[PDB]
């Protein structure tokens, strides 16, 4: 209202602090939910000039949302008064001015704003005493270019040709945000600038050449490499003929190699820039260097593997995989990336002049005693680099390592018996070591059982829930292959039936445990008995009451009736007519909720056990299943 | 027998007025203790939570007496300008 | 009606399998069914929730995975955040195609996470994800890096706790502009127009008051070599939070180089005592008594305790305990930390030049607990001036509109607790500056 607007300014106006705090809060609160413009422009105006912080921050915040219901004719008189004072002495007031025009920038969708601003930092970029000047003029430029880049018909050539010269400024700060602002710009654009700029970039490169000039080009690549496939053919030949320098500046050629893969994928270019990246792979000679080169090398492998699809026997024939393979003895950051390459490929292995089977065959023995050899480190992130290659190995293909397991098992065993690892590394391994066990055949694990028993055994007790349950999907299918009913074998496991039967039944009970541990713990319990409860005599008649209490709990209903069925569909006879009779209504009485994987597993439950068991079968629990017939 | 000697000190120097260490205008006592009229009546933690305030021309006072300071003008006794406040 | 009978009666196998693939490392099938879904109108809700629980599940899981160990090793705790912002991030751009509420979804499920989990739980202090952000940071910057620093600048917009971050890095700045130890200029401009950019006036003024003291030391001392080793580095005190120094003893050795620069600052700036601290600073020690000349990067007060030992035969920790006059327990730590060292002539070492500055390890814990109190008393009496201020121009109003003002303008600092605002009403009742009115009841009148 008029008299409310008079009245604020009034009340305001009387130099106090509380009473500008609670008039900017007011007129926030209003802007959220002719003459009085001019008036608050003002009075904002002669605010910004107040030495007091938090009235400064106020009225800074209120300008932002200003700007939708003030006019558009003294906007422009506004951006000149805050681009005269931004040219001022003070400190402050110059933060106070960037501050506001980020401000007013950021609020911005009354488009002569921009005009004016880019025009007048066209003369401002120019050389000036002061740098800081400069910096901050490129950071407002950066944030223009990220937010704005329109229509600006007749403005880019004059920014392009008045920022070239700031290129060469001596400071390293300048130079960065002079490239950044050269990125942010190919990024926002138009149909002959970029010709331009590349013709001077390469004028200027058969010259006394700088790290500029080539992260330039990196940083404009990166920001917009889909309009660079005719200029390349002069580029390589530059990058190679000045990567044989002795002074230490191949980074930024290295650098540039997995970019351009990454923006051009399709370039018949690739054979030379490989042989180059091979060989400069070779380089061994913080004051030292010479263990950080390799990392944008490894990033060029990392890039080539990850875009090329359609040449793998290309890439397989050549020696660039046994390069990788003996190349591991290296720092951290080496073998990690080196590992991280290898992991990439064989991912890519997987379909989307023989076969690419042979030759992963033929290296696979390679990968072996490399992996071996790597094994003797008491570093963490080696272990699981190399736990998560075996499981990447095993993976791929089926039946992969079948005559390697008894020079691996000792590794897995000191990796999982070792104090110093970390539940990551154990988790991994026993990822590995379940995986290994489900792919290969159970031939190869017979010899094993005196050495995977005990130490699967103890991993099965732990505090945490990940590895208890990792540990137990373990037990679960090392029970599973020692005993294939498949195939005879000839073995007896008379002594592991004690040592994890214990294991077993102490995480079968509640001891507040989580919820996937007790479903696992039930898992394995149900696949102990289905294949193997003819020795378990004394405990079978009196362990069926825990499945019996779990089957009313919400919790633990998929898993316990799973077990069921798995038990009562085993070839060797389980005895289940004393549970029959309190089992079955407890099932029939789930028949009533509406859930389709516990309907069909509690069906099907019930479906095996009559068709197993049928001798007693009173008459109240068929009545009952009958009347459960209609809701299903 | 066993002696040294040191190369560079590159010590660290905090500078203030004489005044504000001295003693604080608005009650004529010790900056380092508390006011009077806070441990005239002691029954909270407000004898706990007073302590010295600070503002951008480097002037130090007690929080009660410059906020009873304030509503009366808004000056700082001997240094003549707008109060500020930066940190506790 | 396609989508509806496609989803309507398969909404428990299409939820199990989105949880299925998300456990697992496959984002095209998981970008493969949003797309298949999202033509669905106004059916979204519980795909989520579901997501939204399941970061909530995995942010557990990874903090509790690595535990004992990210309450005294932040760098991999940081690490291992940043590992999981980003794959979330390469995630919702493969699949989500950055959609606004699923963007809001994983925003505040990072928040949800951030500000609560398995480590802040048992220290029961709910402040300490700041902490970390700030300790990973001063050490990164403790000596390429401007992505690291971007991703940590856009998580941290999650965390609520803003203050803690910003008084943290202040405190963190200004320890370490003592010591020439900083990175690159460009590194630290680009940080700074960063946190200008992000965070208000408010936090960058007392940066900006730094940079401008210690540009006017380097003049002063520049000025006073060239009317001229040693060095000096003059800071303003209400530009630089730092706890009093204890007594201590001038050494005799160099009594001189302090002695000249108190007249000259007499002489110029007369009226002005000065404070030296005797805390942070540090030098080389130039040993010729050993078998090869060491150097000793060494702070003023193990470097004292070291120079006790000259021309004395007999060394007691009493009487140089009553002689600098500095508290017992500092004393021990400082001792057993040099004695850990094997220094304290006749030991080699393997390089010429050692460092043996190193972290406290026993005083983090003291100053982290006093930096929260006091943060904790700051938060107290801004909300206590902001409660009493208010009413200067609302003459009387309610108690639920007050509580709610005071809420709404500092929403973006921090969210106070509503006994902690009720005792400090109390108390300013208590203290003359409010009347209780008897005709309505929680309500309150201004007073002088
Ligand atoms: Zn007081
Ligand atoms: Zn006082
Ligand atoms: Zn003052």
């Amino acid at each position: 209202a008029s008299y409310h607007i008079s009245n604020l300014l009034e009340k305001m106006t009387s130099s106090d602090k509380d009473f500008r705090f609670m008039a900017t809060n007011d007129l926030m609160t209003e802007l959220q939910k002719d003459d009085s413009e001019r008036k608050v422009v003002k009075m904002i105006l002669k605010l910004l000039e107040d030495k007091n912080g938090e009235v400064q921050n106020l009225a800074v915040k209120c300008l932002g949302p200003l700007v939708s219901k003030v006019k558009e004719y003294q906007v422009e008189t506004i951006v000149d008064t805050l681009c005269t004072n931004m040219l001022s002495d003070k400190e402050q007031l110059r933060d106070i001015s960037s501050i506001g025009l980020k401000t007013v920038i950021g609020e911005l969708p009354a488009a002569n704003v921009c005009k004016k601003i880019t025009g007048r930092l066209t003369s401002a970029i120019a050389k000036q005493e002061d740098v800081s000047v400069q910096l901050e003029a490129l950071d407002i430029m950066a944030d223009m270019l990220s937010r704005q880049g329109g229509l600006l018909v007749n403005f880019h050539p004059s920014i392009l040709t008045c920022l070239l010269p700031q290129l060469t400024s001596p400071r390293l700060a300048v130079r960065k945000r002079t490239i950044i602002a050269l990125g942010h710009l190919v990024m926002s654009c138009f149909v002959d600038l970029i010709e331009h700029l590349l013709s001077e970039l390469s004028k200027n490169d058969s010259m006394s050449t700088t790290r500029t000039y080539i992260q330039c080009i990196a940083a404009i690549s990166r920001q917009a490499g889909h309009r660079i496939g005719e200029y390349l053919e002069k580029i390589i030949p530059l990058v190679v003929k000045f990567c044989n320098v002795d002074d230490d500046e191949l980074r930024e050629y290295c650098i540039q190699a997995f970019e351009s893969f990454v923006r051009r994928c399709p370039k018949e270019v690739y054979p030379h820039v490989s042989t180059i990246i091979n060989i400069c792979l070779k380089y061994l000679t913080d004051d030292d260097m010479s263990w950080k080169v390799r990392r944008a090398a490894a990033k060029c492998l990392d890039a080539v593997v990850s875009t090329r699809h359609e040449m793998l026997p290309e890439f397989y024939k050549t020696v660039s995989p046994a390069l990788i393979s003996r190349f591991k003895e290296r720092e951290e950051n080496v073998k990690a990336d080196v590992f991280h390459a290898y992991l990439s490929l064989l991912k890519q292995t997987r379909p989307v002049g023989e076969t690419p089977l042979t030759m992963l065959q033929s290296q696979v023995p390679n990968i072996v005693k490399a992996l071996h050899k790597q094994m003797k480190e008491k570093s963490v992130k080696t272990r699981q680099c190399c736990f998560n290659m075996l499981t990447e190995l095993v993976n791929v293909l089926p039946g992969a390592l079948t005559q390697h397991i008894p020079v691996l098992v000792p590794g897995i065993i000191f990796s999982l018996n070792d104090k110093s690892s970390s539940s990551n590394l154990k988790i991994d391994a026993l990822s590995c070591l379940y995986v290994i066990l489900c792919n290969h055949s159970p031939q190869v694990f017979h010899p094993h059982v005196q050495a995977l028993v005990p130490p699967v055994v103890a991993c099965v007790g732990d505090p945490f829930y990940k590895i208890t349950s990792e540990a137990l999907l373990v037990t679960q299918q090392l029970v599973k292959v020692i005993r294939p009913l498949d195939q005879p074998s000839s073995f007896d496991a008379t002594p592991y039936i004690k040592d994890l039967f214990t294991c077993t039944i102490k995480r079968l009970k509640a001891a507040d445990i989580d919820q996937e541990v007790k479903e696992r713990a039930i898992s394995c319990m149900g696949q102990i008995i289905c294949n193997l409860g003819d020795n378990l005599g004394s405990d079978l008649p009196n362990t069926l009451q825990i499945f019996l209490e779990r089957l009313k709990n919400e919790i633990t209903r998929l898993t316990t009736v799973k077990a069921l069925t798995l038990i009562a569909g085993s070839p060797l006879k389980i005895d289940l007519r004393p549970v029959l009779g309190e089992g079955v209504p407890i099932l029939a009485s789930f028949l009533r909720k509406n859930q389709r994987a516990l309907k069909l597993g509690t069906l099907s439950a019930l479906d095996i056990l009559i068709k197993n068991y049928s001798d007693s079968l009173t008459a109240a629990m068929i009545d009952a299943v009958l009347d459960e017939l209609p809701p299903l | 027998k066993k002696r040294f000697e040191v190369k560079k000190w590159n010590a660290v120097a905090l500078w203030a007025w004489d005044i504000v260490v001295d003693n604080c205008a608005i009650c004529r006592n010790h900056i380092m203790d508390l006011c009077i009229e806070c441990q005239a009546n002691q029954a909270s933690a407000t004898s706990e939570e007073c302590t010295v305030a600070w503002g951008v021309c480097n002037h130090a006072f007690h929080f009660h007496c410059i906020s009873r300071w304030l509503k009366t003008r808004q000056v700082c006794p001997l240094d003549n300008r707008e109060w500020e406040f930066q940190k506790y | 009606k396609c989508e509806q009978v496609l989803i309507e009666k398969h909404l428990e196998i299409f939820h199990t399998e989105f949880q299925n693939l998300l456990d697992a490392d496959k984002n095209e099938d998981l970008g493969r069914m949003y797309n298949l879904v999202s033509r669905i109108q106004d059916g979204l809700g519980e795909l989520k929730k579901l997501l939204e629980t399941h970061i909530h599940n995995q942010g557990l899981a990874a903090i509790e995975k690595c535990g004992e160990a990210a309450l005294n090793d932040p760098k991999m705790y940081v690490q291992t955040v940043l590992d999981v912002h980003k794959k979330y991030n390469a995630l919702v751009m493969s699949a989500f195609n950055n959609d606004a509420g699923f963007v809001a979804a994983l925003d505040k499920a990072c928040g949800r996470f951030i500000n609560n989990n398995a480590v802040t739980k048992m220290a029961q202090s709910s402040s300490k994800s700041p902490e970390l952000l700030a300790r990973y940071c001063d050490s990164l910057l403790k000596k390429e890096l401007e992505d690291t620093l971007n991703q940590v600048m856009v998580v941290f917009k999650y965390i609520e706790d803003k203050d803690v971050f910003q008084k943290f890095y202040a405190k963190m700045l200004a320890k370490r502009l003592v010591h020439q130890n900083s990175a690159s200029d460009d590194a630290e401009a680009s940080m700074i127009s960063k946190l200008k950019q992000a965070c208000g006036f408010e936090y960058t003024s007392k940066l900006q008051r730094m940079f401008q003291d210690i540009g006017v030391s380097k003049d002063l001392n520049e000025q006073f070599k060239k009317h001229l080793d040693f060095s000096i580095q003059v800071l303003s005190s209400g530009s630089w939070p730092f706890q009093q120094s204890c007594t201590f003893a001038l050494p005799s050795e160099l009594e001189r180089s302090y002695q000249r620069f108190t007249a000259f600052y007499a002489s110029r700036h007369s009226g002005r005592k000065l404070t030296w601290l005797y805390q942070l600073s540090k030098g080389e020690l130039v040993t010729n008594c050993f078998k090869n000349r060491y150097t000793l990067q060494a702070s003023t007060f193990q470097m004292a305790i070291l120079l006790q030992y000259n021309t004395e035969d007999a060394y007691t920790v009493q009487q140089l305990t009553d002689s600098t006059q500095i508290k017992m327990d500092i004393l021990a730590q400082v001792l057993q930390i040099l004695l850990k060292s094997k220094l304290l002539l006749g030991y080699k070492n393997k390089k010429l030049r050692v460092n043996i500055n190193v972290p406290m390890k026993t005083e983090q814990k003291q100053e982290q607990e006093t930096t929260h109190k006091n943060i904790e008393e700051d938060r107290k009496l801004l909300i206590q001036a902001a409660i009493v201020r208010i009413m200067k121009m609302r003459k009387v109003l309610k108690h639920q509109q007050l509580l709610g003002e005071v809420l709404t303008q500092l929403s973006s600092r921090f969210k106070p607790r509503v006994p902690v605002i009720k005792k400090c009403i109390d108390i300013l009742i208590e203290k003359e500056y409010l009347e209780r009115v008897d005709g309505e009841k929680d309500t309150y009148s201004y007073l002088a």
